[PDB]
């Protein structure tokens, strides 16, 4: 029934707090009110302390706030071998207590950034223990994908490629969001030249709220967390589906508001609004989950889905006769009173896995090889307790994913 | 994230006196006073350089080692000289002669034992220590000699910690010391073999900046050192406070040092303008990049045009749009792609602190590791062999206990670095 | 150029391993110079130079591989033999061996001293623990010792303040090794035996290396520190390969990276020929470690 969230890394904590801010907002709970089923984990002490001084200071328990006093840095090796194995046991301990606290839990909601130190190494070893001690549970992680061009760190691909290498055999399903794509949405749709990090987190949290929060509420057609992976990943691989939100209208300039079901659904198949840089170049849709929250008619949804299926432009996989998961919630899409969302009475959340992921991965894959050719800052990883095998073998392993999508997709 | 600061030699002592004269306002602490800072966010990070003592008295964890008692004494009787604890005063009233060997083997080693006791005490204070910052001269006796041994022993004791060295290189146009190249080649040897990070500051470079950018008709050492003490704050203090994107020595080193050869970084300052005349307040975003990536704004003689950027660190501090900073960075990496390296997708690791430098609105610290520094090495080495061939001042070292082969070895490892730098330059 | 001779050896299957499990040999011995790899399956070919099976005794390893070195000592050229391979593959067994069947090192002494007109020989035995050089000849057990490597005008690295001893017979040097084994420490110490013979002069210095293995099962930064040493060793050997190939390739080598690669500079790239000894384990669980050593050695 319940799900425990684990936010690892700076971005994980930032997005986690921003996401939970929205979580309690729609719940109608004030800062000093229930107990959230989520924990914050970061080696950077300054990041975790943000929640201890900022918003929701008395909402979270100190037990759910793991904090390292040493240095995390931006290297997978550190958060996996050096200091990683120093706080992991404590992290596992807390999440285990929480797991026992809830009667019959479904799974864990992981939150992290592929491009980072704590968001890379820590996640990797954490999921490793999760798939062994909680193999009977659903492992759904929300992986933040680094920008294709506007990278934040130099060793960006070095950390990301390794994280997905090990987590590929751990997490059942990983929802990836593109950092740069969020900026695009804020530029073209939101129409703003001031898209702060906290502003990006507003959009991602809005998705999570509709993926878990509202979907956990009794609607008209609920979709279980287990149903997610069962209808999203047709293979025993940690595939990464996209997160698309229909209502992206800003509460200022454009003011349509009253939009029909046909329009909202149609707004989730456009590259301008997909929250990911995985443009529909040649990607075929294998599984698409549509979560409708608000005043929506089932027949209207069926018609919208039907008309899209016959559009032909949206090519599905040959072995995929029907790949549309219908989710219907009764809870409307809540909006931050001081955000940038127009607030509609109905929202459509599209989460699908396409062959376009291979294109995005190929870009990062190449980025790794480029620096790997000369090893680059490899010493900052090797000296932490990692051998060439942790890079070379990973390089080949991740390369199999490019072939995976190439075979699962494209072929008739 | 506590760090120890060490001042070695006259140069290190003088600069240290200026550093603690600037950072004192950054943290808001009087000579022997308490937290008189304007904000309260600075207090939450005073443990990085200060040791909790009498509550009111915040003692700076800095070790000052000098062979010239008079030089160290002038600091003690100056502005922020009483702020230091006598226990951290390591003075060697011995042969204070400008000689690497003299300040390393002869009168150096004897005092080193005493220094080690102090530094070991400073490291074993409280919480977890991160690294050891050092300030020294390249053409001195205490700075180049003693400091070199200090770092050698420190890296031997705590290899788990990082070392950041700030060294003023010998002025190429007008050398301040006669045996400057002789000490330089020897000091740079232990530097590359020991420390992980090192910032190079040129004498005339500061003069030029304080002449063209700043309108200072009289740029004395107190004026030059002041600027230097402002750059180190961005690398240390500025990376201790929270922000939109935090960074530190670990984040920096891993995104600056591409090989186990240390690599010398060139420092710069974004908000570099005059007092009232140049009060244009043109500090939005592009103006900072135009300042930081300026061939005549670098605190080193080697200009960025004489090489390629291997890895660049952008330490911004203040309220600004993350997208605006990164967007501008892309512009620079695209416009100057020719010398921005073609073997690394993104060479600039952005970072934005959430707190400006007190009386400054927008600021950023420039840290650029470019192959342009190769010109400096070749310059110093050239001057070295020129006199080494004649061994004019060799006897000054031989009488102390300096191996003939040692001199040639220091140069051979130095030249080694020059050769490898070029491999990555092409 | 000369090529670093490459030798591979696998550990034999005793009644103990047979009792525990099959311990099927994944590595097959194909010809005396090459190997066919079928690891439970993965296919790979090892092209070393010399390879001996689990059947050959300890003396056999020395008989072929170490014998060629004994001849070079007489030539006057320096030689370095380093034992590399996965953990518990039997490297210390191949290098040291036992009294009945001496390893490459003890047997080297037996043959070199037997080969040794006056001849002189200097003996040095030490252990490098945590990148620290400890003399096994003089001190009792685990203090910092005062020695550095200085580089002479010749460009050859020399360790200063080393201990030197004169030995008449081979047993004298063997006795010194017994002391070294007794005083020896281990990791959670690199043992390097140096033998310099004077031909009377032309002097030849030999050195033996046997990497102890610390593999983590599920000191200060001992793991990370050496991990870096092996990393630079691998990269340095790679550079040595391309530069030795001789099309036209001048690549700078990361020798300065670690103290280990720095000290062995003279043995690899300087005055001296070296041999590569790769001892591997047939166990399938150990294939993880083998995969790295395999790729490192053979180019796939
Ligand atoms: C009225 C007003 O706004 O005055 C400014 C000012 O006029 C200018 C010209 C300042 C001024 O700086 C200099 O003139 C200068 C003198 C010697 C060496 C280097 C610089 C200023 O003195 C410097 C001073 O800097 C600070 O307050 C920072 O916090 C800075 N502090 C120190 O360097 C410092 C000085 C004395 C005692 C203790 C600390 C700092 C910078 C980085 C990291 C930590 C601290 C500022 C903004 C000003 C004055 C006062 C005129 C400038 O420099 C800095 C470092 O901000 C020079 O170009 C900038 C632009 C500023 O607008
Ligand atoms: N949307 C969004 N992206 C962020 C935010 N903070 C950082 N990022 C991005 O995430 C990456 C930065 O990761 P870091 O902050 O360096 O590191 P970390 O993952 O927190 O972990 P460490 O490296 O150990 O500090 C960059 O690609 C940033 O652009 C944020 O608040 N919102
Ligand atoms: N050919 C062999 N015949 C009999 N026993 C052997 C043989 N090779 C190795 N052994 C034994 O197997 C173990 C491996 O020995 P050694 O102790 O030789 O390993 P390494 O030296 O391979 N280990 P390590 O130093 O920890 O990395 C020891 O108990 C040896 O006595
Ligand atoms: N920036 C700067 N350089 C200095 C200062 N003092 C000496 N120097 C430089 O240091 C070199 C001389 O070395 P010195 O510091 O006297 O050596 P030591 O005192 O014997 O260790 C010359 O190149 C000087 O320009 C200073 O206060 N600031
Ligand atoms: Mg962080």
């Amino acid at each position: 029934r319940e799900c425990i969230s684990i936010h690892v890394g700076q971005a994980g904590v930032q997005i986690g707090n921003a996401c939970w801010e929205l979580y309690c907002l729609e719940h109608g709970i004030q800062p000093d009110g229930h107990v959230p089923r989520a924990v914050f984990v970061d080696l950077e002490p300054t990041v975790i302390d943000e929640v201890r001084t900022g918003t929701y200071r008395q909402l979270f328990h100190p037990e759910q706030l793991i904090t390292g006093k040493e240095d995390a840095a931006n290297n997978y090796a550190r958060g996996h071998y050096t200091i990683g194995k120093e706080i992991i046991d404590l992290v596992l301990d807390r999440i285990r207590k929480l797991a026992d606290q809830c009667t019959g839990l479904q799974g864990f909601s992981v939150f992290h950034s592929f491009g980072g130190g704590t968001g890379s190494g820590f996640t990797s070893l954490l999921m490793e223990r999760l798939s062994v001690d909680y193999g009977k549970k659903s492992k759904l992680e929300f992986s933040i994908y680094p920008a294709p061009q506007v990278s934040t760190a130099v060793v960006e691909p070095y950390n990301s490629i390794l994280t997905t290498h090990t987590t590929l055999e751990h997490s059942d399903c990983a929802f990836m969001v593109d950092n740069e794509a969020i900026y695009d949405i804020c530029r073209r749709n939101l129409d703003i030249e001031r898209p702060t990090y906290t502003n990006l987190n507003r959009l991602i949290g809005q998705i999570v709220s509709s993926i878990t929060a509202s979907l956990r509420f009794d609607g008209a057609l609920n979709v279980d967390l287990t149903e997610f992976q069962t209808n999203l990943v047709p293979y025993p691989r940690g595939h990464f589906p996209l997160a698309t939100y229909a209502p992206v209208i800003s509460a200022e300039k454009a003011y349509h508001e009253q939009l029909s079901v046909a329009e909202i659904t149609n707004a989730c198949f456009e590259p301008a609004n997909q929250m990911v840089k995985c443009d529909p170049r040649h990607g075929k849709y294998m599984a698409c989950c549509l979560l409708y929250r608000g005043d929506v008619v089932p027949k209207d949804v069926n018609a919208a889905i039907a008309t899209i299926k016959t559009k032909r432009t949206i090519q599905f996989v040959d072995w995929c006769p029907t790949g549309f998961k219908v989710g219907i919630n009764y809870e409307p899409p809540t909006v931050v009173p001081g955000g940038d969302l127009a607030k509609v009475q109905r929202a459509v959340c599209m989460l699908s896995n396409t062959t376009a992921i291979a294109e995005a991965w190929a870009r990062l894959d190449h980025k790794f090889d480029l620096m790997y050719a000369k090893r680059a800052f490899v010493h900052w990883y090797v000296g932490e307790g990692m051998e060439e095998g942790e890079f070379s073998e990973a390089r080949e392993d991740m390369a199999a994913l490019e072939k995976d999508y190439e075979e699962v997709g494209v072929d008739s | 994230r506590e760090i120890v600061h060490i001042q070695a030699g006259q140069c290190g002592n003088q600069i240290g006196a200026k550093f603690w004269e600037v950072i004192s306002d950054e943290h808001g602490i009087d000579p022997t006073g308490s937290y008189h800072g304007d904000s309260d966010l600075q207090l939450e990070r005073i443990n990085v350089y200060y040791n909790e003592a009498a509550g009111n008295k915040y003692v700076p964890r800095a070790i000052l080692v000098d062979l010239e008692p008079g030089t160290m004494d002038s600091v003690r009787s100056g502005p922020f000289g009483q702020i230091f604890r006598p226990d951290n005063f390591v003075f060697g009233q011995s042969g204070a002669g400008n000689n690497w060997a003299k300040g390393h083997y002869t009168e150096g080693a004897e005092l080193v034992d005493s220094v080690l006791d102090v530094v070991r005490k400073e490291s074993e204070s409280c919480d977890c220590l991160q690294g050891f910052q050092l300030t020294h001269s390249l053409g001195g006796g205490t700075g180049s000699g003693m400091g070199t041994l200090l770092i050698s022993k420190i890296r031997e004791e705590y290899p788990d910690r990082i070392m950041n060295t700030f060294s003023v290189v010998p002025s190429p146009k007008v050398s301040d010391t006669v045996v400057e190249p002789y000490n330089a080649t020897l000091s740079v040897h232990q530097l590359v073999e020991n420390t992980d990070e090192t910032y190079c500051i040129d004498n005339e470079a500061l003069y030029d900046i304080c002449f063209r950018t700043l309108k200072l008709t009289t740029p004395t050492y107190g004026d030059l050192n002041h600027l230097v003490s402002a750059t180190m704050s961005g690398v240390t203090t500025c990376l201790r406070f929270p922000g939109q994107l935090n960074a530190d020595l670990r984040k920096l080193a891993v995104n600056m040092v591409p090989f186990p050869r240390l690599h010398f970084f060139m420092p710069g300052f974004a908000p570099l303008t005059s007092r009232g005349s140049q009060q244009y307040r043109a500090l939005t975003v592009p103006e900072l990049t135009q300042q930081m990536f300026d061939a005549k704004n670098m605190m080193a003689a080697c200009d960025p045009r004489h090489g390629r950027y291997l890895t660049v660190a952008a330490v911004f501090r203040g309220r600004m749009s993350m997208k605006e900073v990164d967007e501008q960075m892309l512009n620079v990496q695209n416009k100057n792609s020719s010398y921005f390296v073609e073997w690394i997708p993104n060479n600039v690791k952005t970072a934005v602190c959430d707190i400006p430098p007190r009386g400054l609105k927008m600021s950023a610290t420039f840290i650029g590791n470019s192959t342009a520094i190769q010109e400096l090495f070749k310059r110093i080495s050239e001057q070295f062999t020129a006199m080494f061939r004649r061994k004019a001042f060799l006897h000054w070292y031989t009488g102390e206990g300096m191996d003939e082969m040692e001199f040639t070895e220091a140069e051979s490892n130095m030249n080694d670095l020059v050769s490898e730098y070029q491999q990555y330059q092409d | 150029s000369e090529k670093v001779k490459v030798y591979l050896r696998i550990r034999p299957f005793l009644t103990s391993e047979l009792d525990r499990q099959e311990d099927q040999g994944c590595v097959c011995i194909e010809n005396t110079e090459t190997l066919v790899l079928q690891a439970p399956q993965a296919t790979h070919k090892f092209t070393f130079s010399q390879i001996f099976g689990p059947e050959v005794g300890q003396v056999a390893f020395f008989n072929l591989t170490m014998k060629e070195m004994v001849k070079d000592v007489l030539k006057g050229q320096n030689w370095l033999i380093y034992t590399y391979g996965v953990t518990n593959s039997g490297k210390t067994y191949t290098i040291q061996g036992t009294s009945k069947d001496a390893g490459i090192l003890p047997q080297s002494l037996a043959l070199i001293f037997n080969s040794l007109i006056r001849f002189s020989v200097w003996i040095s035995f030490f252990e490098i623990y945590n990148e620290l050089l400890y003399d096994l000849l003089e001190p009792p057990s685990h203090k910092r010792q005062t020695l550095r490597l200085c580089e002479d005008q010749n460009g050859n690295p020399y360790v200063k303040d080393l201990n030197w001893i004169h030995v008449r017979d081979v047993e004298e040097a063997w006795k010194l090794l017994k002391v070294g084994r007794k005083n020896q420490s281990f990791a959670s110490s690199h043992s390097i035996f140096s033998i310099r013979i004077l031909h009377l002069p032309k002097i030849s210095e030999l050195s033996l290396c046997d990497l102890a293995g610390s593999e983590r099962c599920k000191r200060l930064k001992e793991a990370g520190n050496i991990n870096t040493s092996l990393h630079t060793l691998g990269r340095c050997i790679a550079a040595l390969r391309q530069n030795q190939q001789n099309r036209s390739k001048q690549n700078l080598i990361p020798f300065r990276d670690s103290k280990l690669t720095r000290v062995f500079q003279g043995f690899f790239t300087g005055r001296g020929r070296s041999c590569m000894i790769v001892n591997v384990n047939p166990c399938a669980s150990t294939y993880d470690e083998t995969l790295h050593a395999a790729k490192f050695s053979a180019l796939a």
